[PDB]
C-alpha cells in the first residue's frame, strides 16, 4: 500500500 | 451558509466533537464554516480541517476505485450487465469532484492568499495539491493533464518554500514530500522522480533529528516512517 | 422519491454494489427505493435492506453514545462549555430518530402487513423491534415507555411466530431472540430475563445441531457465539 | 461488549 498523510 | 448563524467558537468546538466521534462530514461541514467566517485559522484549526477533508475524500476515494475495479472487469468474457455499474461509479465519482471543488474553492477564498507565515503556506499548498491530485486520480477526459499540472504547480510551490522556510524534520515539510513524491509515482508517471524525492527527504531528515527534542517530533517520525515504507515498496 | 425513475432490479443491483463498497448510506436509499416499488422482498433483498440500514444507525448510534458520555461528563467539578455539546448530540440524535422512523415506516408500508411466510413475518417483526429498541436507547421523555412497549410488542410477536414455526437452529429465529434478549438486558431493565433467554436459546440450538448439513448453517453458528459472549459477559 | 445482530 503506497502511503499519503 | 448553513453554518453563518453560529459562533466561530461554537464550530470550532464541535469540529473537535464532531472529530472524537468520526463523525468528518460534519466535522468537514463545521470547519467549511468556519473558514467563512473571514478570519485565518490557527494552528490547531488547519489541523481540524485538513483531517476532516482527508477522511471524507478518503471514503469516497476507496469507494471510487472498489467501483472502477467492477467496472474494468465488466469490460474485460464478462457478461453485459448494463449501465448500472458506470451510473453508480459516476454518481460516486461525481460526489468524491464536489468535496474536492469545495475544498479547493476555501483554500481559493481566501486561506492561500492570507496566508503569510510559511508553515500555513505550505500546509495551504500542500491541501491545494492533494485535492487536485484526487480530481486527476479520477480523470479521464481532455482536462487529465490540465488537472495533473494544478497539483504540481501547487506542490512544487510548496516544495520551494519549505526548503527555504522549514527545518528538514519539519511534519509539514515532510508530508508536502511524501505526498508530492506519491504524484510523482501514482499519477506524473515519474517512478524515479518519486524514489530520489522519498530518499532525499528522508536522509536529510535523519541527519537533522540530533537537533530535536525528545517527544516533540512524534508525527514527524511518523511520516519517516511512510517514506521508509514507500520506499521499500517501490524498490 | 428519488428512486423511483429507477427500475427495480437496477436498484437492487446498485445496492450489491453499494455493500461492496461499504456505502451504507447509499444501499439504504436504493433499498429503500426497491420497496417502494410495491413487491415484497425476496430473501436475498431482505437480508440487503436489514444490513444497509444496520449500518447506518449503528454507526449514528455510536457516535450518539461519544456525546452523551462527553455530555454526562460535563454535567458531574466540570466547567461550564455552554450549549454546544447538548445542540450536536440534539444533532445526531434528531438524525438518528429520523432514520428509525423511516425504517419503521417501511415496515409499516407495507413490509409487514404482505408478509405471509413465516421467515419473512419473524424478519420484519424483529426488524420493527430493533428500530423501536433504538428509538429507546435515546428516549427520556413522556414517550419512552411506550417506545419500550413497541419494541417489546414487536420482538414478541415475533417470538410467538418463531416458536411454532420455525427450528430452533433458524438464523432469523436465533438473531431474534439474541435481540429480545439485549432488548431485555439494555432497555427493560430485566437482565434475569434476558440470561434465561439467551440460556434456552442457546440450549435449544445445540440439541438441534445434529439435524443439519455440514456447512449449510455458519450463520446460525456466529449467532449462537453471541449468545454466548452475551452469556459470559452476563454472568 | 453486549453484541446484537
Ligand atoms: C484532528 C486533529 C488531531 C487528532 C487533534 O491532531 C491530529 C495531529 O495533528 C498534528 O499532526 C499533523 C497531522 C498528522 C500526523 C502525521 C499524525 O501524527 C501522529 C503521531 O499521529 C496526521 C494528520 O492528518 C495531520 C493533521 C496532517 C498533516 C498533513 C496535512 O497536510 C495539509 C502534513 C503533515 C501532517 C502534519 C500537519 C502533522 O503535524 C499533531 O502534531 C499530531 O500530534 C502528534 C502527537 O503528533 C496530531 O495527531
Ligand atoms: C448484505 C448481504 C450479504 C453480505 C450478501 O449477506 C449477509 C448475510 O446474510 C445471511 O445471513 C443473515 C445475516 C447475518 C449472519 C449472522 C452473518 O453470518 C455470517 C457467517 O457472516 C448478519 C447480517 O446482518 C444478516 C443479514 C442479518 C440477520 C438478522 C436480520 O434481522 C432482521 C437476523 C439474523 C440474521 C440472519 C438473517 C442471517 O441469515 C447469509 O446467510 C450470510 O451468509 C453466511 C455464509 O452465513 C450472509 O453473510
Ligand atoms: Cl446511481
Ligand atoms: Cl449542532
Ligand atoms: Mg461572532
Ligand atoms: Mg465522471
Ligand atoms: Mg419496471
Ligand atoms: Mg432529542
Amino acid at each position: 500500500m503506497t502511503m499519503s498523510v | 451558509g448553513a453554518m453563518g448563524s453560529m459562533e466561530r467558537a461554537s464550530l470550532i468546538q464541535k469540529a473537535k466533537l464532531a472529530e472524537q466521534a468520526e463523525r468528518y462530514e460534519d466535522m468537514a461541514a463545521f470547519m467549511k464554516g468556519a473558514v467563512e467566517k473571514g478570519e485565518e485559522l490557527s494552528c490547531e484549526e488547519r489541523n481540524l480541517l485538513s483531517v476532516a477533508y482527508k477522511n471524507v475524500v478518503g471514503g469516497q476515494r476507496a469507494a471510487w476505485r472498489v467501483l472502477s475495479s467492477i467496472e474494468q472487469k465488466s469490460n474485460e468474457g464478462s457478461e453485459e450487465k448494463g449501465p448500472e455499474v458506470r451510473e453508480y461509479r459516476e454518481k460516486v465519482e461525481t460526489e468524491l469532484q464536489g468535496v474536492c471543488d469545495t475544498v479547493l474553492g476555501l483554500l481559493d477564498s481566501h486561506l492561500i492568499k492570507e496566508a503569510g507565515d510559511a508553515e500555513s503556506r505550505v500546509f495551504y499548498l500542500k491541501m491545494k495539491g492533494d485535492y487536485y491530485r484526487y480530481l486527476a486520480e479520477v480523470a479521464t477526459g481532455d482536462d487529465k493533464k490540465r488537472i495533473i499540472d494544478s497539483a504540481r504547480s501547487a506542490y512544487q510551490e510548496a516544495m520551494d518554500i519549505s526548503k527555504k522556510e522549514m527545518p528538514p524534520t519539519n511534519p509539514i515539510r515532510l508530508g508536502l514530500a511524501l505526498n508530492f513524491s506519491v504524484f510523482h509515482y501514482e499519477i506524473a508517471n515519474s517512478p524515479e522522480e518519486a524514489i530520489s524525492l522519498a530518499k532525499t527527504t528522508f536522509d536529510e531528515a535523519m541527519a537533522d533529528l540530533h537537533t530535536l527534542s525528545e517527544d516533540s517530533y512524534k508525527d514527524s517520525t511518523l511520516i519517516m516512517q511512510l517514506l521508509r515504507d514507500n520506499l521499500t515498496l517501490w524498490t
